[PDB]
């Protein structure tokens, strides 16, 4: 529901550019590594505004003159989890801290206590937790409540930074395991900014490559991944077994394509193999 | 070598009514080796760490270091030959320059100004942070505040390093370059290393995991032989590396591969020579 | 004066010392969230100086304030005079001395806070500023008394929900352990 | 490279701006007594020659030094007004109405009162427009080492406000990640009536609190584990050192001392 052409603001000029996101898609937005640039990510959103032309996203369509008095429903529409969610958990109980967001925007407080039930269980927790205080919680406790916090706006379009920032394997992995059954289930449009490339490599569906704010690249991880040198230059690096392909195919073997993920490689030497008997 | 540290029947609670945290740790060190401390979260190894420097007070067992013999009266003594760097590179500053962090250990033990400099100086140059002494400390990049720390204990010369959990805050370009510095100085000085861990590239460089679950020692063995307990792993507090996931990949498709651990030299032979001959 | 303090002490606990040092930094940034205007102010850094004296006790709380006072002010700017030290250390001595371990109470805070209002902020500073800036004395003290005596009912009441709110209670867990 | 320090400061290369913070503020704490000392008019004109002198000698753009009158002018009128309103008689009265009095002594008294707040004013605003903010710190400590006599503990004292003068950035930066996190929640920060003002600012004080008493914790740790037991046991490393142009400098304020006490109306 993201569409856009040669209009986006233009510090040193950011030139114009175009692009399209379909609906319930997954855009992964590997960025420059030095900095992640939550603020590129703002040049629409929240205070600083973009210029030189039109951006249209669902129903608010942003005009190159919308003042700050738009902005107020597209917050109720893009949902965005800052690194460490846990540094915004203040209010006496886990429901009452739930609810913050929809009583804010003006709900019916029985109401938002209502869909506090619903939404903490999504999140795959206890009723029990409900009443206790949040600062006596564990830890990826903290920081899925929080999850569920922001979750309870009913957005379509989900921030998500960084997500998988200081926890154990097991716990990414169900946190993306999470994310992605919300997306295939609920029907939201997710858009990623991480580092770790297996991820992206998996969970995704068109991805896009910023170097000091300038989007140089766009459409499905295929075509990107598939120019080594090219992402070298801006720091950046490709999957492990887009290495293991590359050390393979420099053997002596020859693949259709590049395969991206283990499996696509792990499917390719088997059925080439079974070839061979 | 005569174990350097000695550890035996510890068994503490820091909180009087929660549930066995450690119990009847057991275990030696020899000196210049790499250890590993790995569990799934929960379990309890962050207490292990903060126990064998003597920070928090226990009651049960003993650990000795270089001959003493660990009480509340000689921990100050003890602390001169242990060093370690904590979770967060953000909360382990102490001054408002670069410089004054890597003095802060030198200053602690009484010394003089005037031999201070050399020394400081010599420390900055052997990490290669030497180009950014003079800023402030809320301006580098996150692993590089890691590597300030290391350069102060290196500064302060001390036996036993340990490397408590300061991999998951950082990015991978910042943990490969940490690897890289601390295999440098523990190549050069021969600095014995614990790790708390739950990244494979640091547990593959060491020479002995120590599995720890619900406190208890339920496993110890060389790297290669504990890199081999297919999904398992996962639970154990490790992430399976590459070789593994192709490994695992290969049986459900119909295919069975070798079974002892290789790196990608060996899976490389082992496919192109069974493939290549036909 | 139900105690007395300690004139000396054996050395703190580094946790007394680090939490003192942070809440010196946080009464500094406060400064910068004031809401106001540049006749009528209203600051909320007296919040502070309560907390640090009810947790530590009156020495330490006075020193705190002294220096933090000090530095503030050669800091941000302005005039540098003793008669504010001397305000301050004296606020911060009412404060441990009508607070320090005792039950938290509704009286206790309002007493405190009505005589702290009365005595330093009209008085004492009425009295510095006009030694210090010749400014009349009997014509000036009612026009600070009038606002002194409308802001400090919300400084009682704020004072009161710090000292009650939850977090204050559970870093006090950890605190007096 | 941006270097961003703590408050207001101008890099600019000067001879003041290489003074030891020790002598400035020794000076800053003494021209209010000398100030206070001078009554008559030559006091006065000498007082003046040397500011002047002072000022003029740092090379600082002369509007920046007005910004820091702002934030007092209030209290400026109210004085002169009222000391030109109700006002002791005596002289050539232009117009008098009831109370209302205007005299020659108006025109002295407040020519007076103007070019002292001025005086007072413009050396309260060098001083801090004139010294790194971190050194100021430092200076305190070494100028109250002597205390030590009387058993109050400034060694302590030193290591915490050099704690607090690290941790201010930090927690300001703090501030601004939980003003954004929060506003993506909708909480309009800044509007609505006064009551809803300082009604929704309880989630901007309740996790700062948390944070930064986490922080607190674990350095508080991490510096145990490093080995410092106590104070008074250890070195220093940023050290001042005091050179001539600071006993140039007080020879000159001490001619001036002088000159100005024999001039004075005893």
């Amino acid at each position: 529901a993201i569409a856009f052409e040669h209009v986006t603001y233009t510090h040193t000029a950011l030139t114009d550019v175009s692009l399209t996101v379909p609906d319930r898609g997954y855009l992964a937005i590997i960025g420059h590594t030095g900095s992640g640039k939550s603020t590129l990510i703002q040049q629409l959103n929240a205070l600083l505004k973009p210029t030189s032309g039109t951006i249209k996203i669902d129903e608010f369509t942003i005009t190159p003159e919308t003042t700050n008095a738009a902005l107020k429903p597209l917050r109720q529409h893009v949902g965005m989890v800052f690194q460490f969610p846990e540094n915004q958990l203040f209010e006496e109980t886990v429901r009452q801290d739930i609810a913050f967001g929809p009583k804010n925007f003006g709900m019916a407080d029985a109401d938002a206590l209502a869909l506090a039930d619903e939404m903490l269980t999504t999140v795959g927790l206890d009723q029990s937790y409900a009443e206790r205080s949040p600062f006596e919680l564990s830890g990826g406790q903290m920081r899925r409540v929080a999850i569920a916090g922001v979750l309870a706006m009913q957005p379509k379009v989900l921030v998500l930074d960084e997500p998988t920032a200081g926890l154990d394997p097991q716990g990414r992995q169900e946190m993306m395991r999470l994310f992605a059954r919300l997306h295939q289930e609920q029907g939201l449009t997710i858009v990623l900014v991480t580092h770790q490339m297996e991820d992206v490599a998996q969970y995704a569906e068109q991805v896009a490559v910023m170097h000091e704010g300038r989007l140089m690249k766009f459409g499905t991880p295929a075509d990107v991944f598939s120019n080594r040198e090219w992402l070298q230059d801006h720091q950046l690096d490709v999957p492990q077994a887009a290495q293991f392909a590359r050390r393979l195919r420099d053997r002596g073997l020859t693949f259709p394509k590049q395969p991206l993920t283990a499996d696509q490689l792990a499917d390719y030497l088997a059925q080439q193999w079974a070839q061979r008997g | 070598t005569e174990n350097i540290i000695s550890v035996d029947h510890l068994t503490y609670q820091y909180d009087e009514n929660q549930a066995p945290a450690l119990t009847d740790v057991s275990f030696t060190v020899h000196a210049g080796e790499w250890l590993a401390i790995v569990g799934h979260n929960g379990s309890g190894k962050s207490t292990l760490a903060k126990s064998l420097d003597g920070l928090l007070p226990f009651t049960q067992g003993s650990v000795t270091v270089g001959g003493i013999t660990l009480t509340p009266e000689t921990v100050w003594q003890v602390r001169e030959q242990i060093g370690m760097i904590f979770q967060n590179p953000d909360n382990q500053f102490v001054g408002a320059t670069v410089e004054d962090d890597v003095a802060f250990g030198l200053e602690n033990r009484q010394i003089s100004r005037d031999e201070m400099v050399p020394r400081v100086q010599a420390a900055l140059a052997q990490v290669g942070m030497t180009s950014f002494a003079q800023r402030e400390p809320s301006s580098l990049s996150g692993g590089q505040k890691q590597r300030v720390a290391l350069a102060g204990i290196v500064a302060i010369a001390p036996k036993i390093l340990i490397l408590d959990e300061a991999t998951s805050m950082l990015d991978p370009q910042g943990r490969i370059e940490m690897l890289a510095i601390v295999r440098q100085l523990r190549q050069q000085q021969n600095l014995t290393v614990i790790s708390i861990t739950h990244d494979i590239d640091e547990a593959a460089s060491a020479d002995r995991v120590l599995v720890i679950d619900d406190g208890r020692l339920v496993d110890e063995a060389v790297p290669s032989q504990i890199f081999e307990r297919g999904t398992q792993l996962v639970e154990m507090g490790l992430d399976l590396p590459f070789t593994e996931k192709l490994k695992a990949a290969l049986r459900q498709r119909g295919i069975t591969p070798p079974t002892t651990y290789q790196t990608a030299a060996e899976m490389e032979e082992w496919l192109w020579q069974s493939l290549s001959n036909t | 004066m139900k105690t007395m303090a300690k004139t000396q002490l054996p050395k703190l606990d580094t946790l007394s010392m680090v939490t003192m040092g942070v809440l010196m930094a946080l009464q500094l940034v406060i400064s910068r969230f004031s809401v106001g205007n540049n006749f009528i102010k209203v600051s909320f850094t007296f919040l502070i100086v309560a907390l640090i004296a009810k947790w530590f006790g009156p020495w330490w709380g006075m020193l705190t304030a002294a220096v933090v006072d000090v530095i503030g002010t050669l800091m941000t700017g302005g005039p540098f005079f003793i008669g504010f030290t001397v305000s301050a250390v004296l606020g911060s001595l009412i404060y441990a001395v009508f607070l320090y371990r005792q039950p938290v109470s509704w009286w206790r805070v309002i007493g405190a806070s009505v005589l702290i209002a009365l005595l330093v902020n009209t008085l004492l500073n009425t009295l510095w500023v006009t030694i210090m800036y010749q400014t009349p004395f009997w014509s000036l003290l009612p026009v600070r008394a009038l606002k002194e005596l409308i802001v400090t009912p919300v400084q009682i009441v704020l004072v009161y929900l710090l000292l009650k709110s939850q977090v204050i209670q559970m870093i006090q867990a950890r605190l007096n352990k | 490279m941006s270097n961003f320090i703590f408050g207001r400061y101008l890099p600019l290369d000067s001879v003041v701006h290489r003074l030891d913070p020790r002598a400035k503020l020794m000076l800053s704490f003494c021209y209010i007594i000398v100030v206070f000392l001078a009554n008559n008019i030559w006091s006065y004109a000498i007082l003046i020659a040397f500011t002047v002198g002072a000022i003029l000698s740092s090379k600082i753009s002369l509007g920046f030094f007005l910004k820091g009158i702002r934030p007092l002018l209030w209290l400026i009128v109210f004085t002169v007004v009222l000391q030109l309103l109700f006002s002791p008689a005596g002289g050539h009265t232009y117009f008098h109405w009831a109370f209302i009095n205007v005299t020659q002594d108006g025109l002295i008294n407040a020519g007076y009162i103007f070019v002292r707040f001025l005086l007072i004013i413009m050396m309260s605003t060098l001083l801090t427009l004139s010294t790194q903010p971190l050194d100021i710190a430092t200076g305190l400590a070494s100028l109250m080492k002597p205390l030590r006599w009387v058993k109050v503990p400034v060694d302590t004292l030193a290591m915490m406000l050099s704690i607090a003068l690290r941790f201010v950035p930090t927690l300001m930066d703090e501030a601004t990640k939980i003003m954004n996190a929060q506003r993506a929640r909708g909480v309009d920060f800044g509007e609505g009536g006064l009551f809803k003002q300082a009604k929704s600012l309880i989630p901007l004080m309740v996790p700062l609190f948390m944070s930064a008493f986490n922080r607190a914790e674990d350095l508080s740790t991490a510096m145990e584990a490093r080995g410092y037991q106590d104070s008074e046991h250890r070195s220093q490393y940023r050290i001042l050192t005091w050179q001539r142009r600071d006993t140039v400098t007080w020879l000159l304020f001490l001619l001036g001392f002088v000159a100005i006490l024999i001039f004075r109306h005893w």
